[PDB]
């Protein structure tokens, strides 16, 4: 009884989270995107200052 | 340094295991959801109740 | 009844989403500046070419 409260608990939530997986791939894809532009600026800028 | 693409990677890892495990048990979830209660009252217990 | 079990079915959603609004408001602030950026390049472009 205990279980399946728990399951049923758990599994609305599993339901509303798993639709966000290609909401998370964009996020993913521009924040990458993003930190390979940081790690270029940073290297240009370390470049730069000697 | 945000460094969030690892969570945003743990969060598609927790959504894509819910879609793994919604489309592994969703049919025995479904089936069990209209009559949970019975789970409170087992067959020798209620001669005990 | 039936009105109960749908106010705790949503109950967990409304949670999980209410929990959005710290991870938004970084994108919100990044978002800004963006636009920010945008509307500076748009204008140093059309001051330029005039």
């Amino acid at each position: 009884w205990q279980s399946a409260r728990e399951l049923l608990r758990d599994w609305p939530s599993q339901r509303h989270l798993a639709d966000r997986v290609q909401p998370l791939r964009m996020r993913l894809s521009e924040l990458e995107q993003r930190l390979n532009n940081q790690q270029n600026a940073e290297r240009l800028l370390s470049e730069f200052c000697k | 340094l945000i460094d969030r693409v690892e969570e945003v990677r743990e969060e598609m890892d927790e959504a894509q295991e819910a879609a793994r495990f919604l489309q592994q048990h969703g049919s025995a979830l479904t089936k069990l959801e209209p009559m949970v209660a019975v789970l409170q009252s087992d067959p020798q217990q209620h001669e005990q109740l």
